[PDB]
């Protein structure tokens, strides 16, 4: 019987890391429920970020902030679900998933979005920063919300997710203010693109879209895009600033 | 949250 | 601080490994040319199985049969390019690729496939057992050829690959001779199923098909399929032998 | 063989 | 902030795998107790091999043979303890540990050693064979019993461990019968070495020894060595066959 | 079959990672010579931090500051050779090694250590945070230099390494200025402790000492220690400044 | 069985 | 640096 030769030849240039995405989620469950589910239920994530002011967290023997690793990074966690981004579509295969405990109340039929604790946001920063350093093909647009990859289906991590702050720490994509203002006035003067051209621009950014786009769907798209990039209003209504941000984003990250 | 098998 | 807790909870039920496919190739080039490629060129493979009698392998200093790991399995090789199988679509992300040295000819319009060495196969056999035992979602239909995943675009590993032999060593999918026979007889008696009924049946096995299949495609489909499961004749024409096997396969290995 | 992806 | 370059330069020749040992243990506990302990208690192993005829195994929802992975292979399981072999001494750092459920009754003050189930031994074979193929510096003498690395302290996996059978499947070291017979008659004629030279021979094989060797200790050494290599008598008494096997072993594996 | 169950049970409490040390080196050679070495020669390192102004780095095509991974962390580099620290003894098995390019001179009998670049340090800083956050048993005394683990045999990373600077970035061990001062004063007042009392205190910090320490050794000990914790003067002679720190250290970071 | 920390 | 082991 043979053994493998790991020393004669190593591929240098033509290889890659499997993981190229980083999905962000919230639990909607307190720590105890949260931890049990992602451990035995029907979903998991690689990393779990708890809220320190959570009676179930303290009850567990915890007090300060932690970062839990549940599923190895090399392994595949069941977080993303049926999803799409760049030109990929089973994002579970190909992403690390971070989950943060946050008591986002359910759709019957209106959403409640609690703030994140300051400690949690700091954790997230250092964790994402650590991940981003070791996965080269994981580029600014490839850090995404679940709402971004499962449009219509999911609403996490919600509009209380400080995306812009993260960017300033080197995490994820954000637009230059000047560029937004240019697209703002260009559309204020020339009018918005028709829905068709807009979609292409959305798909160009990273959104996995259908062929047939419903009014309802377009609205969910706008809404999902808003929560990430213009959180101060996530109507799903197409307005000038929202398009401007999108177009400003495409200009900045031509990919 | 959520939500895929094996 | 802050450091990651790898110990307080581990996911058990709801997770997996990233890799669920094994893909076989022929190099089509001697040792020297193939190693130089896969280490530094525009493609790679996790594993390389040399032919012990190829003069450039001897002239490199090796005597016996080896197995070279070029890219570790946690990493992603560029071995499969644009592909598709069992509803996934970019198989470098989700597979391990194995490459064997073998001088096929391709660019005449007319193909020639030389036989593999016995030592090459024993290596290929024990290497593939080793991997399958470590990736639970690598079910038998998931040991596939480059031809099967990139139909009409590639011809490796070729019709000289002893697929049934591997099947007997617990590697990959193959029919019961009795179940094929029952389909064989029934197909002669009642005729073949509609075209739409057969394309659907190819899908179920794993073949990634467009919405509409022209007759050019159908050929490539039938042909690439026959190189694997009916090597004796891969003209690429609809057949009873052929259909009887496709059905015997996806009866034995259904959803 | 061949042949990156995406 | 930077990212790491994994593509410009890869070390080929001067590197290694961390793991170079494979320790074999028994549980002394039925499946249920066994699994709970190595999962939450104060010890663990990488792999767990159950006995299928164990009411606690069936009660768990199992019937046929399995191989459980508890601790990743890249991670460090707490199995070996305070130990020594080759010229290393915290073998936990540097080995994979396999644990097999076996009801070895305790020392108050006499040992009871149950047979292993035929199914278990087969598992072990295929598992060890898989490991040995991926860790090049893990050579025949580096597959060991806990009794071999923690001499005096531990008695697992016991003399019902079919070491010779394993060897014939390519696992671990064993002596040629002819060589044993030569050392048998050479000592029958020239007399045994003095205890001092014997020790050197033991240390030469792999045994981490003290400076000061007690009568009691030498006995434990003999006993531990016996259980692995002459299971038909593990007195701890120095006899000709035992030395002959040792010396026959050193001759075969000059390392 | 038989395939490994990676899902039924995972160890939680009783396990760890193999790696628990980080080791720093200087290359002592330009880029070209150092990369050629560590990839193909008789030693390697997991990570390589180039000097952006070394002409052979420019002449290779790189402009800015990089970090090269040569050996993945799951694998074992040959960076530390025969060594010892905190009761372990062969630190390639249990460490990640980092190598920086820096032209020290050694073979005159008389040593010269050039300063590192600022970009080299920021890399070294963020690379070492990244690692420490992922290996829980890499406590602060476990970020060490090659000098500290192979005393009297090696001089890297040298006295130009900004150890305290890293300490402020949460990398490695360093004293409170107040706790040193309390020892400083007490040592002047009451005299220094016995020789045997000081060797013991060096052990407690982590230094791997023989049973008997000659005065040659003691020098190498004191000197290699001072290159790390009292860079300003590493003549290698017993001192009050010196002792006061050794005690301040192992008061702050005891068992 | 047995039996080391962290 | 330097400098395998064992």
């Amino acid at each position: 019987m043979l053994t493998i030769d790991y020393n004669s030849y190593r591929t240098t240039t033509p290889y890659g890391k499997r993981v190229r995405f980083l999905v962000l989620h919230y639990t909607a469950l307190d720590f105890a429920a949260s931890v049990k589910a992602l451990t035995t239920g029907a979903a998991s994530a690689h990393y779990l970020i708890p809220a320190p002011h959570d009676p179930s967290y303290k009850a567990a023997g915890f007090k300060g902030q932690r970062i839990f690793n549940l599923v190895a990074e090399e392994d595949r966690a069941w977080h993303a679900g049926v999803s799409g981004w760049a030109r990929r579509d089973n994002l579970n295969d190909t992403s690390i998933g971070i989950e943060i405990v946050n008591l986002a109340r359910d759709d019957d039929g209106v959403f409640t979005f609690p703030d994140y604790e300051r400690s949690q946001i700091n954790a997230l920063k250092q964790l994402a920063k650590n991940i981003l350093q070791r996965y080269p093909d994981m580029t600014p647009k490839n850090v995404v919300g679940h709402s971004d990859i499962a449009v219509g289906r999911k609403s996490d991590p919600g509009p209380k997710l400080p995306w812009k702050e993260l960017y300033e720490a080197g995490i994820g994509a954000w637009y230059d203010d000047a560029t937004r203002d240019r697209y703002r006035e260009g559309f204020e003067r020339d009018g918005l693109p028709p829905r068709a051209d807009l979609l292409e621009a959305f798909r160009l950014y990273g959104y996995a879209l259908p062929a047939t786009v419903d009014d309802a769907y377009f609205a969910s798209l706008l809404r999902a895009f808003q929560m990430h990039f213009r959180p101060e209003n996530y109507d799903g209504a197409l307005d000038v600033e929202t398009a401007a941000i999108l177009y400003a984003l495409n200009e900045k990250y031509p990919a | 949250x959520a939500x895929k098998x094996x």
